[PDB]
């Protein structure tokens, strides 16, 4: 599977594929791996439906718990710190990709954030614009390397994310491509100054259709 | 001293501490529940979110009710995670507070000088009448259908609401009816106001502060 | 040491006397519970296990804690042994031990009076059992009716005369409503219906309750 | 052994075979693997008689425990959550399949629910219409794939479930087919708005005998 | 044993111990918060840094308030490490002291003969009015907007300030108004420090020796 | 009564200290000097704590020796976990204040002791000697010149207020201290004397006994 | 609960129990220390070896002082094994007894009705004056240079010794001076005698019983 | 990865490369491994971004914790002791520091390293390096160290040592002129620890490259 | 690495080399391995700088801890006992060589003491005059065997210790020889009736130069 994340000016986009495999067998075609965790954050795990949703739920509970107790949300650095503590506690497996928007950053155009976790459970704030996790991550990253220059706003960012997932599926059998027969497409979350929103499936469908028609 | 007595010494100890503190009013309106409290402080809150449709308000000694506020949030979050978010309800939380206050009143050296209000509004797109509970220092729980008044001199404020309470009154109307009663027994500098807005998709608690509150007063 | 027990017992009696009244009686189809309850959400009568029921009078927070504790006990016992292990005696016995310990080890005794009732299993013929557990852990096996809370004597005497064994649902309800006074917005009603296949506890509310009054 | 579950317009059906093996040896011909756990749910485990009954018993106790304590049943999400906690706690082995009907869902026609558990104890709400667990699961799923379009109600649903179990037995020696000599047939539960009910053996006998005559 | 009586005698024991001790004043000025205490000692401090923008001042029995100063530092460092440095606020520390003193007042043989002040200034480059909290022996917490007076005979010092207080007083002016106000109830007898809002991270700064004379 | 219990406990302690022999600690040119009325060869009221830190006490032996040992354990543990420079008189005095305060408030009997912790400068440094005295209740006082503990303190304290000279020699400081004591024969046999000698490279504590103590007398 | 009151009543309970018991005397002589006690029993001992150069003697309630005796041997054997045999001294044991008795008096329900004496002589071939320590029911420790008297009516026995005692007395002379002092407030049948013989190579404790005792008496 | 540290008169400098790898793959290009831990110390870890920052953060908290509790910072020996305790309790850090309490200011710079077993070592040879490019960096500094006469020449040698480490070790990252990414550095003298500006590192790097072409 | 110790009429001398190696690589050239632990003892460990100093520090703290608590130092036998307890506690690695002077022994000319520890943590009082530990210990002991008859005092004893270390370095690559280019020489301690003193580097350098000149 593959989860992608990219920063655009004023925002961040995170996209995940829908497949789950058991060896060579397709066990899921509808897996949702990307979830909004708070008004300004989303997590994506390149694992099973359960691991992705359970991790996101516990993280979302922890963020809101702090907010109700203290009256104010954690700063972005604090959100990363709670996530890292949660990840290291589960290790002592698939690692999360956090996408967020720092509402307290000085420059709103570059307030988008992408945070990844290495095998040992260490965090890294990505400074190169995009990142990807999972079995098709290298294919997705190498695709974004060539297409990132086109990312000038949120829409073009969503388009590129979809095309990176498409490239991951085109070279990694463990990542699912857009399924036109069943109407199943990658899921995505967009986060900007107005918050984290689920991207409508109809919007991802048209982007996938345009990518296909273009390569045809 | 004797046991009948002890319990009396405690009621007074508690009733006096609550009578000495500022007042709070919680009332049912059209869009949900409205909380209004006399609060000069900008950081020490008497009104708070507990869970998605459930709110909290208290009067008395801060350190004591904030400890209960925290305890309620801990209980609600644990319950919602172990069961489902719908398990958390006003009545449920109002019973937990009754057990907790009741145990404090009996097993701890000093009863809590607090009076608590737990309110609940309907889930989005549902029609259920707002529920208001009053939990007192001894663990007594009362189901009030229209309003709850806590702290200070309660009797004159309650009567002033009876004269000016209207069911299904708009936000602006409900606020004025509430501010008037507190006054009977005050602007943006000395008030904490919040609503449990039934029209919110998940989280009903909303604070009405600054210019937006002025624009309603 | 003697004074303490007397004082505590007195404190307990008072709170119970201050609370609303509850009546539990044996009828043809099982056991009937009737309580004065203005509340729509704070229940004084509950199901415990399949053929066992619970009714209480006194301080809510205290008896609800006991209700919950009884369900925990019953569910644990039935799982560890068989569903048939759970009986009224067992729950009353457990409530007796619990109230007795509270009366002896806590600062204040529980201002409660409990009634645990049991009907026969489906297709069996066993006379309904009713148990009264008081604030001190005393347990009494009552064969006909149990009256708890408030001023018990006038309600108990009103039942002693008008009590007919093997009375039907409608008749038993009226005899019970008529003895408490001595409506639907001022009452909580339920039965342990012996004709129920597994779970005997059934609440009689709203429109269905007005009919039988 | 095999357990299959499928959604039909208005509800859900779950069926299980009756065999239990010890290596190549048949140790059971009468194993019941599917049990009603509350008014709207049923569980099935592709394991021994004891594992299937014991799990179902503990789960049913937990659901009723909540209902007596709180006055109302758990929501469907809450039921799945309690099940997942129970499964993850037993992995501290065969995996359960839950069949349920969400009585609060807005569309009653699609209120049927199927939830599976993966090797790691993770839950999965099935969105493709059916699912199967056990040694003959792939044969059952591949059979349901070709037959699912014939599912229009509880009866054609039940029939597809019996035919999937027959196909599982036809290709997996560890799954038991209908035994005409002893009169032993797969068990089944059907759940709709009126609740969960055990399907009479006579309806299953009639379906099994007909699948048999038709392939003859 | 009488709750009303015990509670009055414990209150008196504490009040008398605080009345017997030297006085402390904490006030809001232009550049932050200013702490001034009567202290002949060169090593036994009554004023201290807690966290980056948060300060501490106490009056009463040394051994008791130093224990609380250490406990507050332990709490703050633990919180900031587990969440973010911004989680540590004056409100939080005052709340923790209230719970601690309240518990002491109830469970220990003798209540603490102390009165505490926790102050907080804004973070660098931010505009937020200074916050001052008074925590008393019983756990009562009071939010004061201008000044806090603790220890000794408080009334003449408090009344002297009510009259001489200027909202945005400068350092030199604020110091004199405070020193004057103490006298109503120099260098070798004073402990002085500020929570300087113009410092990048650590706001606490001690004003000692030659530099302090220059302001007197 | 909480107020009365505290006064009694204070009296019980003050009486036990008043009943015991006296100790004097004073600042001189070469460091700090400790002089105690001590007939016993083997039971000591004065001791080394750490490199520049010394101890002296008056009262019930079993109680102050227990504190002397606890202070040594604390200092050795601190110096090992941090650096030898972390151990200061201020730190040790603070620890004794917490310890005595906890005993006084929470034990069935307070400690009948008074403690003095002194500190001199490190080798080659110029810092004025520090003297701290901790009392039975956890009260700590910073004395700049001298400390007097045990017995009848007033006549010994007044005698020093008069005879005390800063930067005094060893021989002079000793005589001023012995005189002060005598007020409340006092030969080598009945004296326990030691100094925290600031000229020592690491360990400042030095005992002045026998024939060497005779010379300075 | 008055601390004054409690502490005085406990002191009395203890002092009375000790006054009711038989008397013991410990004194310094030429060859070491001599212990003489009034003891009709042939099996219940009041005098005992603790460690190589250290001895024990007690007066009061048997069950209480034997518990201490056993405990002291326990402490001594553990210390000598963990450090060296020379670490064990009378001062150390007296001290340990002082902490133990102090804790009992402070903490237990009834204080110990005992008075203990710990004595120490020099190691073989060394010249050190014998040390004698008195440890009382409350944890008070006293360093006595000549003799210790415990149990019963102490004053007439103590006064009889102040007069008769003479330093460096022989065994025979010291025994008679001690037996005489015990008669002020008795032969082989009513006595327990032992010495801490400084001329022994390692174990100084030696019991003088039967025919050998009649000879010196 | 490589971290270098060297003493210069009146100071110390510490620098670190910016790469992270997962086997042969480049996983990072902007990894910051050197962090100021208090006014006079800096730590550098030849590991991932997380290990370097988390270790520094915990150590920084511990130094400031002591200062607030005791009123004065730990001595330098105490700072090393706390660091050693932290390392033994838990890849190996390089500590660079300035002892404000030392006798001679020109020599007050300190470099402390840790071996595989978690043992500390005060380095008295002038420089030290840790990581996969450390032997290349040390051999480079061995030949260039006589050129260190001040803060700036120290920084140039530190940057050239890192350059040499990258030239020979594929796991250490050289200056990236395409992306404008350069090694980071901290300089510490009597006035405290300060982050060296990227512009100054970039200039030294261009001159090292110019000199080699 | 090598540590040597030898008894001379009137005392004892202990000396250690300065190398540390990580495999074949020289990682240290100035490692101090011998430390004075109290007025009459010194320990030497054939290990890293940290192991040598950490051990010596803990042992020195323990000896001084006893002296302050009891008023008198432990006897020599007690010092060995405490050392053995510390060694056995660390083994449940490189072993300590202890050099000392028993100030309570009857014959001062033979009061010098050398104590070694075997792999199992057992102590051994050396009666043959000298001992060595480490990777060059056999070369050092065989050299001392032939040179020991020359030890008539402190100076010749020191010369023999330096020459034993020279021989260890000549045959063992893990032991460091005198480095004339850097001016680094073996460290040494000498203990007699007046206590333990560090031997000045200048004296060791002259002996090392005389040994080098003699072999040339």
């Amino acid at each position: 599977x593959t989860i992608v994340a990219l920063k655009y000016p004023g925002g961040v986009v995170m996209a995940g594929d829908r497949r789950s495999t058991q060896g060579n067998m397709i066990s899921g075609r509808d897996v949702r791996k990307v979830y909004i965790t708070d008004d300004y954050t989303a997590t994506g795990i390149a694992g099973t439906a359960a691991v992705a949703v359970e991790f996101a739920r516990l993280y979302a509970v922890e963020l809101e718990h702090y907010e109700k107790l203290e009256g104010v949300p954690l700063t972005f650095a604090g959100k990363i710190n709670r996530l890292a503590i949660m990840v290291r506690g589960n290790l002592a497996l698939a690692l999360p990709l956090l996408a967020g928007y720092d509402i307290h950053a000085s420059d709103p155009q570059s307030a988008g954030r992408i945070v990844s976790f290495d095998a040992a459970g260490g965090w890294n704030i990505e400074e190169e614009g995009y990142q990807a996790v999972g079995s098709g991550s290298l294919f997705a990253k190498s695709s974004m390397k060539k297409l990132y220059s086109q990312v000038t706003d949120g829409d073009s960012g969503l388009r590129v994310a979809v095309e990176a997932l498409y490239d991951a599926a085109d070279d990694d059998s463990a990542t699912g491509g857009p399924d036109l027969v069943r109407g199943i497409f990658p899921t995505a979350v967009i986060i900007d100054a107005d918050g984290a929103v689920d991207v409508p499936e109809s919007r991802i469908a048209e982007l996938a259709r345009a990518i296909i028609e273009s390569r045809s | 001293i004797s046991p009948e007595q002890a319990m009396r010494e405690r009621s007074e100890l508690a009733r006096k501490g609550i009578a000495r503190a500022k007042s709070v009013v919680a009332l049912a309106y059209a869009g949900g529940v409205l909380f209004v409290a006399e609060n000069p402080s900008r950081s020490l809150q008497k009104i708070s979110e507990l869970y998605d449709r459930v709110g909290f308000a208290a009067a008395g000694k801060f350190n004591e009710f904030d400890n209960l506020r925290r305890g309620g949030i801990q209980f609600a979050d644990t319950r919602g995670y172990a069961y489902d978010r719908r398990d958390v309800t006003g009545r449920q939380l109002a019973n937990v507070y009754a057990q907790t206050l009741g145990t404090i009143f009996t097993e701890q050296a000093k009863p809590y000088e607090v009076e608590l209000c737990v309110a609940e509004v309907a889930h989005y797109g549902e029609t259920k009448r707002p529920e208001l509970y009053r939990i007192t220092y001894d663990g007594s729980i009362a189901d009030e259908p229209h309003f709850v008044v806590m702290g200070g001199t309660t009797e004159p404020i309650a009567n002033a609401l009876k004269e000016s309470y209207a069911e299904n009154a708009s936000l602006t109307d409900a606020l004025r009816i509430a501010v008037a009663a507190l006054r009977a027994g005050l602007g943006v500098a000395s008030l904490e106001v919040a609503v449990l807005d039934a029209n919110r998709p998940r989280r009903a608690f909303r604070r009405i502060t600054g210019s937006a509150l002025q624009a309603l007063l």
